[PDB]
């Protein structure tokens, strides 16, 4: 386990304060689209296997499946970015905090560089 | 695996008995109390790679 | 008759239509990778008297 | 055709295989569903991971 | 690419809520349509690809193979309407949405632009393929086939998965404009031997290569029309493409490990044309065709050179082009009489004389008649073949002597001769069957009055 | 056709510079990134792999019945 | 026997319920205009108009522009004496050999 | 069994799971282990022949047994240290035998035969119940215990239960025996990958428990416990056929499916500690697991077997119990693929 | 198994061919053995004699393929004046694989098992030389 016993980690809190630095996913997201997708297949599912017209009966349910794949989808992005955003900031810290294990290398150009030619024949 | 409730609502329901250094009936103490307390106190905070080095 | 029409005909504009997003939507992806418009070696140029962007 | 496609080929990789898979499998699931032989393989088991595992 | 990934999205809703009579004729439309727009990818450039996106990008080799598979689309529409007559509408729908599915699949694996992507959609063909054999395949051996395409295909490309991620771990990223500037030579080693062999074998039996190849026969003898049309043209091509782009990183590893390749596949040629002298179906010659071919454009790739590429490109294009026809033709001959054996009925040019038109057409440009494509890719690659040894010479020779005597003998047979007394149900030609015939036949002429179109990046 | 249908080279080669520009960085950002983890997990000196320890706040500071603790 | 099993049906022949029948479709009015459109659509639309689309595509490859700057170079280079190729890409003097 | 007895006994068995989950002491940890065996007998004895007694004795006897051994691991543990919190255990031989007794509690070869024998025996919603938390628990103990466990023997045993899983199911007719071996095999891949990264071990085990799910509730639905039986569902409801074939290609890690995911994720966590030959191993060995759901599929989907004669008055006849979020099961089973990164979510 | 590895790794590879095949044989030995044990167990035999001769068996087959094995690899390294090659352990493979085949009077098994043991004992040495390593510890 990385991210656990991280210092100052609330438990069971699902977004912590800090992450609301970050920017909210847009509405129009092309993650929250796949997971109204998702949605409203979940209902087409429902209709088929309960022996339903599949694209006209229940459009009250499937509106209700695609708006809780919808809401679930955003929270869980929301999350997903923060933590992807900590991890980043995390490691930028440790690469600032250990120069001697992170140093720069002198850049040589490919004049000054040699490298082995391997004909082709 | 470890959801914190304990930590999280503030409740002791077990780290009364987690060790033999806390809190014991009529103050009676542990055959290795200190040895535990400076074991604990050298150990705390600084994660369990570090605490084992 | 013309309702009849629609209602079995109106599936042929969903290819046309599917066209013209994904044509939108291949322009919205352009406009977010104009990090080096007008700033390469090769193609650097003073804009034009009238102009803002090289390319969109 | 005959000797090399469809007998020789068809031997190393698919067929041979094959063979051994499904005589592995009636090896593994051939057991009668004794608690006493499978317990004593769990005894078996137990004394090797202690002994053999360091 | 949006603008064409988009349209066989709503291909597939389309499908589904048209009416019960009309689903041919608006797959069928609107698959032309489709193919119209993706001719504009023609247009590339001569330095470097389209970047279209992060994710999608055309260059010189993936846009004649997106153009062959949305013009294929259609064709297969054509020969699904001849072989699904009485097939329930859900069911028919479900048929088309395999193949819509297949389609999409494969362009977004021509036009990936990371390795990993490609790998996962590459393998995501697999499941519409195998949907469509063993569900509406009309013998008995085609659950057989099933298994035997899959498992090969998997136990080729597993290893690949893993390579792949250990080439990200090492290197930073498997996106293919990065691993061909950052690319860095490969040393003599076996942990270097194993991750090519990993690879290569992978597009290997994806190609396939002689002795890894059985289950081709067998999926394409027992698939459906439609199966097999798209399991030869592109199907087959998914494992050049992916040779033609996995080798930049392999070099120079491949100037010494390609031997084993390299003879497997050139006696291979042999035996797989020996093979087809003496076959008792039509559909097992053409699949054994197929082999002979592919076999010649993995030698081309192995021997890398950049008259080998062109080549390489030219004759996949002209193979599937050619193969989708002469499948084409056998399944009307089978529909027919309801019976693969070649030697069933005879007579064919007698009973049907546009018919044997088509066959002597495709028959000729099956044995690479000249200015044929199928002869430009076949005579670039034996020039790099001679370039690299002067006994391939032979070898070519030799390989196309048996092409021709097979494709003469399977015309011969089926066209000319007395027509079989007791076949007395061979009717008229349909206009469906002819237009489909015309349709495969005139792009190949095009392509050879324009040849630059179809020859690679490396033109 | 060209006017119609299709862009100058301009387009296309900035749009690779700055595509080859992401590209590059997230495998520079790859690569630091899983020589941090290696450190981390070698050390236990970051945020990352810290594993729990007792807590201190449990110890009771009390007397005791005997003075040796 | 080992089954309830319906026998084998006899093929139908679309010539025999409609002698114009163009291959498509048992309903003549559909089969009349699936032909139609196939017709129409694949070859007139995609083979002409994408033929000469293709015919008329723009030089995009720099072919004609490669032939133009390989004419000038040549001139520039035989009318100075200069040699017609040159017998190294990049240049020495920015080229530094180990050593 | 009365409803509110059967629903005390299923909070029982769901309590004691979270009290083990939630729990830092050992002694509380143990507690909750036998708390859940005590209540889940009835649950596979609800239903009652001698077979189910049967399978209901063997699962007790070896859940004793892993208990008992799980106890005296602790009590070496405290001798040795004298801490009764849980975290990395300060013993080596108290490791090795709560790794034995946690491999046990899970059905890890070679302590597998007990799991096809139980599932066979029990009926399917036990089998489901059983399977799902029965490794829910045990899994939560070994990932807060992963930095001390032994990667030798948990690879080893690991491996051994990819491939007797595969074998198995390889072998077996029965449904049930299929899903137990199935578990097995899932279970081998998800404590390969446990010494490296328990967030892929999360993944694996909610992937594996959305398409369990998935795959019970349509054989429920379906009422079929034998291939045979499954055969005739085509000529009844079709639609369920081709839902058990899609999610059946999609355990068997067929891209672009979401069972695909664990196995992917898992490979490159493995082949980042330049661990090759065991990601290798593993991806080829699950080829067994496919095959025996491919054999399955084609007896029910890509075939019609031979119907019966009453199938008409089942034609004439409705199912009336609602599967509950049967339809959401199916949907995350195949189509999630593309939301990976939200293992970062998980993380 | 770890203290026999050892043994094994620790004698030389062209050198000492005697205590190589020693090694092996012992190593096959505890592997026969092992393999005895849980064929009792899980297939109990009808009586104590028929146990004692399948346990005879089984470890008798090990340790002639691992001696076979040994010997031959060692024999093939020292006569070829060329350590560090996997094809004198793909050459101990086969013949090991022969003997097995030989000991069940099977010349398809003969064969397969040659084929099998000696890519195998070759992927052990390539491993061996490069560094591989099958149970890898935690590192990222
Ligand atoms: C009645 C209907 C009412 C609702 C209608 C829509 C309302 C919203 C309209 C709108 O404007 O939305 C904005 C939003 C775009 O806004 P944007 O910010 O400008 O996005 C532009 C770029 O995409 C921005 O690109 P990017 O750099 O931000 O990253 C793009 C991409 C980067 O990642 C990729 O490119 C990888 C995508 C594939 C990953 C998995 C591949 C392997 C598995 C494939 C099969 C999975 C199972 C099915 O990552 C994602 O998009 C993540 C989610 C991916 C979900 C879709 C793709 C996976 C399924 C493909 C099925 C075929 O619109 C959409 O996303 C619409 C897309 C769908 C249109 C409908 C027709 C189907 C098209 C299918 C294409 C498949 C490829
Ligand atoms: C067996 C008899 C035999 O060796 O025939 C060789 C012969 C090839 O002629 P060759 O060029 O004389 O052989 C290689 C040269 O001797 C020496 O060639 P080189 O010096 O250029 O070094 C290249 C060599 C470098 O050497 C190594 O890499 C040695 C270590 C190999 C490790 C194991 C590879 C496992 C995967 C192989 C494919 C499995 C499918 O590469 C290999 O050994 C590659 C082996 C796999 C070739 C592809 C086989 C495809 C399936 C054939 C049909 C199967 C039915 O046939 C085969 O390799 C196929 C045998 C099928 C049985
Ligand atoms: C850390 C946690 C764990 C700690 C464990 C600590 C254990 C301490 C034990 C202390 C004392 C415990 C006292 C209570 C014991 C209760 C035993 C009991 O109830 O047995 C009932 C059980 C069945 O009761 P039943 O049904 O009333 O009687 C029916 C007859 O048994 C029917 O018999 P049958 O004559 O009709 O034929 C059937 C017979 C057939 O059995 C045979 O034919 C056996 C033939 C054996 C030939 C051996 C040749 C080679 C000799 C050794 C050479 C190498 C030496 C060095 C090895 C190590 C090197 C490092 O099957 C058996 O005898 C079954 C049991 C033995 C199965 C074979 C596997 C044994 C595994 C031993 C460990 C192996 C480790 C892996 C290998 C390592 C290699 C390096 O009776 C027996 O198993 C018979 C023996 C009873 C006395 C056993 C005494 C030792 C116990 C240990
Ligand atoms: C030191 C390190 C040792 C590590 C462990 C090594 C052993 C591992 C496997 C042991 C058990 C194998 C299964 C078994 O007992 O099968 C027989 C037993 C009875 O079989 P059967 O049904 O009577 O056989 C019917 C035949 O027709 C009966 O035919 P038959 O009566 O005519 O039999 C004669 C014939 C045919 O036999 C058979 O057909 C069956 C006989 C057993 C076949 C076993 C196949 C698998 C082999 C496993 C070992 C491979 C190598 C392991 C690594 C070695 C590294 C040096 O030939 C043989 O038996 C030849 C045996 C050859 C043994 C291996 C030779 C190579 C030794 C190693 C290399 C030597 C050179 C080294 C150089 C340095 O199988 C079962 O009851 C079911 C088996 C499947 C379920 C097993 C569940 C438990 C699995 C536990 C595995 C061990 C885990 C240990 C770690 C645990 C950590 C928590
Ligand atoms: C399928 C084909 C698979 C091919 C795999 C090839 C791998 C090559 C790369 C690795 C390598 O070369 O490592 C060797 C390694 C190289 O590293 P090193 O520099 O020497 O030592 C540094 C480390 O100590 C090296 O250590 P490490 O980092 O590699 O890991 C050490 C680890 C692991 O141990 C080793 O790595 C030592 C053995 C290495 C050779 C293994 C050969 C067999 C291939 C196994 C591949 C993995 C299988 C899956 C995992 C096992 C569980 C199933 O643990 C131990 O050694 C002791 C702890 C206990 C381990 C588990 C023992 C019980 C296993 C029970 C298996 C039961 C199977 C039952 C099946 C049937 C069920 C019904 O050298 C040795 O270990 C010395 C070996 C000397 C004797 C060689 C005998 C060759 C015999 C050939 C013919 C066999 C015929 C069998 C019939
Ligand atoms: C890859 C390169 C070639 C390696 C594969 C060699 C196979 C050669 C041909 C197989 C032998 C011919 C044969 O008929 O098999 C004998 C016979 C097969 O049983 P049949 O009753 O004949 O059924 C037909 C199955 N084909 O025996 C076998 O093949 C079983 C294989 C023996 C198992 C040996 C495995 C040893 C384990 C190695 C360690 C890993
Ligand atoms: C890609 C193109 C294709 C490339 C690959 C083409 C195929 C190549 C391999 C062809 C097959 C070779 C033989 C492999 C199996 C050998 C074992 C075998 O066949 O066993 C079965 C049989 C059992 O016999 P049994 O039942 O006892 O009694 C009947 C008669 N006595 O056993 C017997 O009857 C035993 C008969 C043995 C006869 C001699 C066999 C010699 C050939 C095999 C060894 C070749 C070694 C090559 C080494 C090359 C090194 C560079």
């Amino acid at each position: 386990t990385m991210m656990s016993g991280r210092p100052g980690r609330v438990p069971l809190q699902f977004l912590p304060n800090e992450a609301r630095s970050l920017p909210p996913p847009k509405l129009t997201d092309p993650r929250l689209v796949y997971m109204g997708f998702l949605g409203y297949c979940s209902g087409l599912i429902d209709n088929a296997i309960r022996r339903r017209p599949v694209v006209s009966a229940g459009l009250h349910r499937q509106l209700l499946y695609v708006t809780s794949f919808v809401f679930f989808g955003y929270y869980l992005l929301k999350r997903q970015d923060y933590m992807y955003a900590l991890r980043d900031h995390d490691m930028f810290a440790y690469v600032k905090s250990h120069p001697e294990d992170f140093p720069e290398k002198d850049k040589k150009t490919y004049g000054e560089i040699l490298e082995e030619f391997h004909p082709v024949r | 695996p470890f959801f914190d409730v304990q930590k999280r609502l503030g409740l002791d329901l077990d780290r009364w008995m987690t060790i033999q250094s806390a809190e014991q009936p009529h103050k009676i103490p542990g055959r290795c109390h200190a040895f535990e307390k400076e074991w604990i106190e050298c150990a705390h905070g600084i994660g369990g790679i570090r605490a084992e080095k | 008759n013309v309702l009849q029409i629609v209602r079995d005909h109106w599936v042929h504009i969903l290819v046309p239509v599917g066209f013209v997003f994904g044509c939108y939507l291949d322009r919205r992806s352009d406009e977010k990778l104009t990090a080096f418009r007008n700033k390469s070696l090769l193609f650097k140029r003073e804009l034009r008297p009238n102009e803002e962007v090289t390319w969109k | 055709s005959s000797l090399l496609d469809l007998i020789w080929l068809e031997t190393i990789l698919p067929k041979t295989t094959s063979f051994i898979q499904m005589k592995m499998s009636i090896m593994v699931s051939n057991q009668k569903g004794l608690i006493k032989l499978y317990f004593l393989s769990f005894l078996i088991t137990i004394m090797i991971s202690m002994t053999l595992f360091n | 690419m949006l603008k064409i990934i988009i349209p066989t999205t709503m291909l597939l809703p389309m499908t589904w809520m048209s009416k019960h009579n009309m689903i041919w004729i608006n797959a069928t439309v609107h698959s032309l349509l489709i193919s119209l727009i993706s001719l504009s990818l023609l247009n590339q450039l001569g330095e470097n690809s389209l970047n279209f996106s992060l994710t999608f990008f055309s260059d010189s080799l993936s846009a004649p193979l997106l153009v062959l598979t949305t013009w294929l689309l259609p064709l297969m529409l054509m020969a699904s309407q001849s072989h699904l007559s009485k097939e329930t509408t859900t069911r028919k729908k479900l048929y088309i949405t395999m193949l819509i599915l297949l389609q999409l699949f494969l362009i977004m694996t021509f036009t990936a632009t990371e390795l990993i992507l490609f790998y996962i959609l590459f393998e995501a063909t697999l499941v519409p393929t195998l949907i469509i054999i063993t569900r509406w395949g009309n013998q008995t051996e085609r659950l057989n086939a099933g298994l035997y395409f899959l498992f090969y295909t998997l136990a080729g490309s597993l290893p690949l998965l893993v390579a792949l991620v250990y080439i990200q771990n090492t290197t930073g990223s498997l996106n293919f404009l990065i691993i061909h500037y950052w690319s860095h030579p490969l040393s003599n080693s076996w942990s270097n031997i194993f991750m090519w062999l990993a690879c290569i074998m992978a597009f290997m039996v994806k190609m396939p290569l002689y002795g890894l190849h059985l289950w081709l026969p067998k999926a394409h003898v027992e698939a459906p029309i439609a199966g097999s049309m798209v399991l030869a043209a592109v199907l087959l091509k998914l494992g050049g493409y992916g040779m033609m782009r996995i080798t930049t990183i392999l070099n120079p590893l491949t100037n010494y490990m390609a031997y084993p390749f390299l003879m497997l596949s050139m006696w291979g040629m042999i035996m797989t044309s020996s093979i087809c002298l003496r076959q008792t179906d039509l559909k097992s010659l053409i699949a054994y065709s197929s082999v002979s071919h592919m076999a010649l454009v993995i030698v081309a790739i192995m021997i890398q050179t950049p008259w080998s590429f062109m080549g390489a490109t030219a004759l996949m294009i002209a193979h599937g082009l050619t193969s989708s026809m002469l499948f084409c033709l056998a399944n009307t001959n089978y529909e027919r009489v309801h019976s693969r054996t070649m030697i069933l009925a005879r007579g064919l040019q007698t009973l049907l004389p546009l018919m044997a038109t088509w066959w002597l057409v495709a028959s000729l440009t099956n044995l690479a008649l000249p200015p044929s494509i199928n002869l430009i890719g076949e005579l670039f690659i034996i020039t790099a073949s001679f370039s690299w040894s002067n006994i391939t010479i032979i070898l070519m020779g030799m390989n196309m002597m048996i092409t021709a005597l097979y494709s003469l003998y399977m015309l011969i047979t089926t066209q000319r001769g007395k027509y079989t007394h007791h076949i007395n149900n061979i009717k008229p030609s349909f206009t469906r069957e002819n237009a489909l015939m015309a349709l495969h036949i005139l792009p190949l002429l095009l392509l050879t009055l324009n040849p630059k179109m179809i020859l690679g990046p490396l033109y | 056709i060209a006017r119609t249908f299709y862009d100058g080279p301009e387009k296309n080669y900035e749009k690779t510079m700055a595509i080859l520009q992401i590209e590059a960085e997230k495998a520079e950002l790859r690569l630091k990134e899983l020589e941090v983890r290696r450190l981390m997990r070698a050390r236990g000196d970051g945020p990352w792999y810290q594993y729990p320890t007792i807590d201190k706040a449990l110890i009771d500071h009390s007397p005791k019945t005997t003075p040796d603790n | 026997i080992r089954l309830q099993e319906d026998p084998d049906p006899e093929d139908e022949n679309l010539y025999e319920k409609n002698p114009d029948s163009h291959g498509y479709d048992k309903d003549p009015i559909v089969d009349l205009w699936n032909m139609r459109v196939v017709f129409f659509f694949g070859f007139s639309i995609v083979l002409v108009l994408g033929s000469t689309f293709v015919a008329y595509l723009p030089d995009y490859r720099m072919q004609e522009w490669a032939r133009r700057e390989a004419e000038r170079l040549v001139k520039y280079r035989e009318a100075n004496g200069l040699p017609l190729m040159e017998s190294n890409c990049f240049d020495p003097n920015k080229i530094q050999l180990p050593e | 069994m009365n409803p509110i007895i059967y629903t005390t006994l299923i909070m029982t068995v769901m309590s004691g799971t979270m009290l083990v989950m939630i729990s830092s002491h050992w002694l509380l940890i143990w507690i909750g282990f036998e708390m859940n065996l005590l209540a889940m007998i009835p649950v596979l004895m609800k239903n009652f022949n001698p077979r189910a007694t049967e399978a209901a004795t063997k699962y007790f006897l070896t859940q004793a047994t892993a208990s008992m051994m799980l106890m005296m691991a602790i009590i070496i543990n405290l001798l040795y240290s004298g801490q009764w919190t849980i975290t990395k255990m300060f013993n080596p031989v108290a490791m090795t035998m709560m790794t034995m007794a946690l491999a046990m509690k899970l059905g890890l070869s070679p302590f597998h035969f007990w799991v096809p024998e139980v599932t066979q025996g029990i009926s399917l919603q036990a089998g489901l119940l059983l399977l799902t938390w029965q490794k829910l628990a045990p899994l939560s103990v070994l990932c807060q215990i992963s930095q001390s466990i032994n990667p030798n023997l948990m690879l080893t045993m690991a491996m051994l239960s990819i491939l007797i899983g595969g074998w198995g199911g390889l072998n077996q007719t029965q449904l049930r025996k299929i899903m137990a071996y199935s578990s097995i095999a899932h279970m081998g891949w998800m404590t390969a990958v446990l010494p490296y990264n328990t967030t892929m071990t999360i993944l694996n085990l909610l992937i594996y428990i959305t398409m369990t799910l998935a795959m019970f509730m349509l054989l429920i639905h379906s009422s079929a416990t034998t291939t045979l039986s499954l055969s005739h569902t085509w000529n009844k409801m079709p639609v369920i056929t081709s839902l058990m074939m899609v999610t059946l290609l999609s355990m068997g890690g067929l891209p672009p499916l979401s069972g695909f995911m664990p196995k992917w994720m898992i490979i490159q966590e493995m082949t980042k500690n330049e661990s090759i030959i065991m990601p290798t191993l593993m991806a080829m060995t699950a080829l067994l697991n496919l095959y025996f759901y491919m054999r399955l599929a084609y007896s029910s989907s890509l075939t019609m077997f031979p119907s019966t004669n009453n199938m008409k008055m089942k034609w004439q006849f409705e199912h009336t119990k609602q599967m509950k979020l049967l339809p959401t099961m199916i949907v995350l089973s195949t189509l999630v693929l593309p939301m990976t990164p939200a293992l970062s979510s998980l993380n | 198994a770890k203290t026999l590895l050892h043994k094994y790794s620790d004698i030389p590879e062209g050198t000492e061919c005697h205590r190589k095949a020693y090694a092996s044989t012992s190593i096959g030995g505890a592997t026969g053995l092992i393999v005895s044990a849980y064929s009792i167990a899980l297939k109990p035999p009808a009586s104590f004699l028929e146990g004692v001769a399948r346990t005879g068996r089984y470890t008798f087959t090990s340790a002639a393929i691992g001696a076979i094995f040994g010997l031959t690899s060692c024999i093939s390294a020292q006569v070829r004046e060329k350590p560090d090659d996997p094809l004198n352990y793909f050459i101990g493979g086969c013949a090991g694989g022969l003997t097995l085949g030989a000991r069940t009077r099977s010349y398809g098994i003969g064969a397969a098992a040659c084929a099998y043991m000696g890519l195998t004992a070759a992927l052990v040495k390539m491993g061996q030389l490069e560094g591989w390593q099958v149970f890898a510890e935690p590192k990222v």
